[PDB]
This record gives C-alpha cells, structure tokens and sequence, in this order.
C-alpha cells in the first residue's frame, strides 16, 4: 500500500487526466496516499481531529477564488508591495533572516525582493520568453492593501466552515494567509510548521508529500538557532545517508491536490511541496491557526510533537544561557559523548 | 514548561 | 613539571620519610603537585579565592583531634549509630540509595551498614587478624550522639580561621562534617562534590588526586540520574579507552596529605582519594560548605564549572518533563544525531 | 536559572 497519491484523477466532461506520472519528481523513499475526503464525510473530522492530514474535496473553502490567475490578480490585488523569492534551482529553501547574524558561513540560495504585482507577472512573463532558468515564488501575507474586488471575493470564503473547525479543534487564533504563486516545477523543501494549516489550493496542482512529528530522526531538522531552522538538512535529490543514515527509514504520505482542494497539514507534520513539472503556475492560499494550548493534565508517555516541543526549548534555553548559540553543539556533545550514547 | 510551542512559519 | 606529589617529606626529629613511592598506586595519567602553603601566605588565600586547591600545613584545624585514634574514639565518640560501607574490593564507589529505584540493573559493589563504634572497631579488628580481604570504610557525619569529650575537641577546631574563610568566600553554611575511617589501600573513586571542602587529615596518609572542572569531558560521569551520578565512570586500574578516549588527555593535580594538613577541594574540583598501601588506618574530617550564589551578572563567557551547573540541570529537567529519566538519553542522542556532532 | 546548583556530596 505505499502507491503515493494513487491513480490520476479524471476531470468531469472527459477533459482527461488531470496529470500524469511523468509530471512527479522522483525520490529515494516510499509513500503511501493522504486519504481524499468529503468534508460532510465522518472520517474526515476524525482525522482533523486526531490531528493526521486529510484532503477535503467540497469545502468550498476559496469558492471565490478559483477565478483567479495573473491576469485577474494584477488587476484588483491592489498596490502593495509582494515578497518574490528568486532561485537559479528549483529548491526554494527558505531561510529566517534575523537569524542570518548567529550564521555568517550561511550564504542563501534563493533572495527575496519586493515589487508591485504587475512587476512580478512582468519579471515572470520576461522569463517565460526569454527562455530563462531563473525561478520566482511570491509568497505574500494578504493584508489590508488588496483591491475591493479581491476584498469581496476574500468575504466570500467559507467562514462559516472553517470557523467552526477553528472551534473544534480550540485553535487559536488565525494569524494570516499565505498567498503563493509559483512557477511550475518550484519546490519548497520538507519543514514543518508551528501552526495548524488548512491549505486551499486554487490554480494548477500541487505535489503535498507529508511526514509525521515522529520522524523527527530521519529528517534531520538544522538547529534551532540556524536560518535555516525547521527545514531539513536533507537533499532530498542526492540524500548523504553517510550523515542521515536515518532518512532511509523515511516513509511520507503523499497527495497531489487541485483547484478547490483543501489539504489539512496538522502542526509539526513535515511537508515538501511541489508544483508539478509542466503543470504551469500555481496558486495557494493557506490558513494558519494557532494550535490549541498545552492540557492542564499532561498525559504519559508524550506525543511525538510534544517531545518536538521540548527540543526546541532546550536547544533555544542552552543558547541564551551561555549566551551564544554557537556553543549550543559543544555542550549538548560533552553532555552526552561517554555518557548517553 | 519545556513543553510549551512557539509559532514560526515559513 | 609532572613529578606528583613530589620527594616524600621528612617527618621532624629524623623520624624518616613518612612514606615512599611503593605505597602509591599506578595510574595511567600524569599529574603535578598541588602547593603546600602556610595559611599566612598571600598564595594559599589567592588559591581559596580563585578556587584552586592547595594544602595548608598549620591552620590547626583540627589540633584537638590529632590525638584520636580508634581506642579513644571507641572511648567516648557516643553510643550513636555509624555508617560503615564493606566491599571486596579496594574501590569504595558511592551510590546515591533514593537514586537506586530509576536503575535495577545496578548492582552495588559496596554494602552500608549501621553500627556502634564498638562494632566496627570488632569488625575491623576481626578481619585483620583472620587474614582477611573485605574492606571497610566508615563514614558518618558527626551529631549530637557524640560524647562529650569529643564534644571538646570539636569546640577546639580552629573555628576562628575557618570562620573567616567561609566569610571571606562569601561561602554559605557548614552543612556538615564527614568523620572518615579507613583502611589503608582503601580508594574513594574519581567524583566531584557540589560544595566547597576544607578536607583535614588527623591520622595516616591519604593521597590525593584531583582534576579541574573543565576536565568534564575526560572524566565522564555518570548519568544525572544514575545512582553514581557526580562520580566518574572510567576504571582508575583498567580504562575503557574505546569508551572513554578523551581519558588519555587527562592531567590530575596531586599531594598526600598526613595529621595536621588542610586540602582545600574547591567546588565541581574531580577528587580521587585513596589511603597509602601499608601506611595503616587513615582519619580525616572534612568541612562540608554550600558554595557561594550566582552573581547578580553573568559574565562571558561562562567558567567550566557553570556549564557543568547547566548540565545537570538539562538533564533534571528532561527527566522531569519526559516523565522518566530512562528517556534521556535517547531524547538527547535524537537531538543531536546529524544536527550537532 | 539554568545555572543554578544543587548542593550533593557522598
Ligand atoms: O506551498 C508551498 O509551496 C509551501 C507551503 C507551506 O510551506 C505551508 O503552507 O506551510
Ligand atoms: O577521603 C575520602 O575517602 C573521600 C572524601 C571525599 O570524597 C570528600 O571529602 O569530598
Ligand atoms: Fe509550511
Ligand atoms: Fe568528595
């Protein structure tokens, strides 16, 4: 049962398959496929609940926004000024700039840069003919400098489903919505987030290969204090198994979602996402809650994420307490070389 | 205490 | 300059050296002598002060108790109870007993006892004649029980200097007074104390080695949790190199101490004590005071002996927050494996 | 806080 995200599916009014095979990058491990559910479906809210990954088909989520595309978007997304990630590779490896000071060895693979949509859609569409390699990803928190007409259209989600679920689950609050469009064939590497996510896509597919909190070992997260913290270490295009032995242990559900599709991605769950290879641009729009507050009774023995929780503390603890994360290494050596392993 | 989570994204 | 405790002292009357080489053990390390100082030298008072050991050779600490041998403590130490540790080996390593629940697989190599000074002294006695090999140790803090001609030696103690110097280090209070009686041969295996010990000899030799705080990494110590926590676990006799290499880069400071001198063991200072071969029963009292408070601030970087505070405490707290200290380790190898060594 | 000490011996 490790097929991946199954068989292609069928677009209504035998407009083909929606992709093929050959649209899929290729990796060194097996996954089997994120179940395809409707929101009214019960097992669907068990999942969300027992907090394992799920793609919703008929939430009608971002009803309103399945309309959109570049055209559309340059001309009521407003003034603003639009994040643009630039890349000479498809690996769009992101990369926390406030801690590019504790790394100065750190040299970044991919530059952010602001620009007016239209910039983008122009630096895009130069690209495009030129038949350059340079690669861009917008990645942009909607705010309130969008148009009335994206205005309108953002009233327009489904509140009413989502708020509930925010209830539900006794999420925090939702801290923002990503806007992402990309280039087909960009890829944004295997991290995990702090946040519950319920991730809408709107144009084009998208390739969702998930992993749960307790494969912490076979991933290999940088250090806390490092930019490139809560990302991999690992390339998944030419794995070192000599340094993560680990990652051929590694087993990931997998998903390719489309237009109307809702991929629940639960806190902690590592995610590499893809849009497919000749698939043209794609847009997202993700939700991010605040996941619910830690029980007033902790049960035993601990959940994979929680014990994710508390590395993380200890590693950002030892690097005030001696007062630079750089000897964070050193010290949780001592502490456990002759001693622990 | 330790098991307390922050909320970083990307 | 790595000669050890040095040329053998000349007792006072042409009594002829008080021991020789033959009475020392052999160890695998080199060491260099720890000063012997009077305790009006401005160099013994820089050593307290900057926590470094040093043998004081008049402080008359304990002059009232010079004249104690077993037949006048048999006398009038008390009827109270005293612990007397046995083992079949020359190797006393101490175990914490309320420790002894989070480790079954520990067997322990020495057996506590209680029993009267009578008892012992039958005991110590018996073996010796009978040609026997069971060792014995006696170690007890002095109370109320004792007798009151001890009582007067013990007023007798040299409390004005001692005084002054728990004041001038700012030291908190005297927890306790550990009365030591020994058979020669006897060895206290390499560990660190968390207090500061003003260690006085009253009768027979006793040779000491100790290693600096920032030795931590080549002396490997137990688990915090572990019943030998704070003791070392390399075999003196037969070292574990592949175990413990950094082993071969240890350096100790050594001195052999007779009736009259003061070793100052400073706080976290690693200490192996053992009592010359041949050289008969041994006597010390140790000072046991709760070190100095943390600075109001925290200078960087931080002294070996803070990052060894910061260690346990890692490891107490993981222990507490994952609900068993067996899981230690294995949350700390997965967050080090491929991320930091 | 961290570097806080306990205070054991033998
Ligand atoms: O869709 C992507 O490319 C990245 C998304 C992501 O990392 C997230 O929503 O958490
Ligand atoms: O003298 C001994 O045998 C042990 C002493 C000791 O460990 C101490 O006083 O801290
Ligand atoms: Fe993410
Ligand atoms: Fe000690």
């Amino acid at each position: 049962v490790a097929s991946g995200s199954g068989e292609p599916r069928e677009e209504a009014g035998a407009l083909g398959p929606a992709w093929d095979e050959s649209q899929l990058r290729s990796y060194s491990f097996p996954t089997r496929p994120i179940p395809r559910l409707s929101q009214s479906d019960p097992r669907a809210e068990e999942l969300i609940e027992n907090e394992e990954p799920v793609v919703l088909t008929d939430t009608n989520l971002v009803y309103p926004a399945l309309k959109w595309d570049l055209e559309y978007l340059q001309e009521n997304i407003g003034n603003g000024d639009f994040s643009v990630y630039s890349a000479s590779t498809h690996k769009f490896l992101y990369y926390d700039e406030k801690k590019m000071a504790n790394f100065q060895n750190f040299k970044p693979r991919s530059n952010r840069e602001e620009m007016k949509f239209h910039e983008f859609v122009e630096k895009l569409q130069d690209i495009q003919q030129r038949g350059g390699e340079e690669r861009l990803y917008l990645q942009q928190t909607l705010n309130d400098t969008v148009g009335r007409k994206i205005v309108m259209d953002f009233l327009g989600f489904n509140w009413n489903w989502i708020n509930k679920q925010q209830g539900k689950r006794g999420w925090g609050q939702l801290t923002s919505n990503l806007l992402l469009i990309g280039m087909e064939g960009n890829v944004t590497p295997a991290h995990y987030d702090e946040q519950q996510n319920f991730f809408a896509q709107i144009k084009g597919y998208k390739r969702c290969i998930l992993f749960p909190p307790d494969q912490f070992e076979c991933l290999y997260p940088y250090p806390v204090h490092h930019p490139c913290d809560r990302q991999s270490q690992v390339d998944f295009d030419n794995p070192d198994y000599e340094r993560f032995p680990n990652f051929q242990n590694v087993v990931g559900y997998e998903t390719v979602v489309g237009p109307g599709d809702v991929l629940y991605i639960p806190m902690y769950w590592w995610h590499h996402i893809e849009s497919l290879l000749n698939g043209g641009i794609t847009i997202t729009v993700n939700f991010w809650y605040k996941g619910a507050p830690t029980p007033k009774r902790i049960e035993y023995p601990l959940k994979a994420h929680q014990k994710v929780a508390i590395m993380r503390n200890i590693e950002k603890m030892l690097g005030e307490a001696l007062g630079n994360p750089q000897e964070v290494g050193p010290l949780l050596n001592t502490m456990i070389k002759g001693r622990y392993n | 205490r330790l098991l307390e989570a922050s909320a970083d994204a990307n």
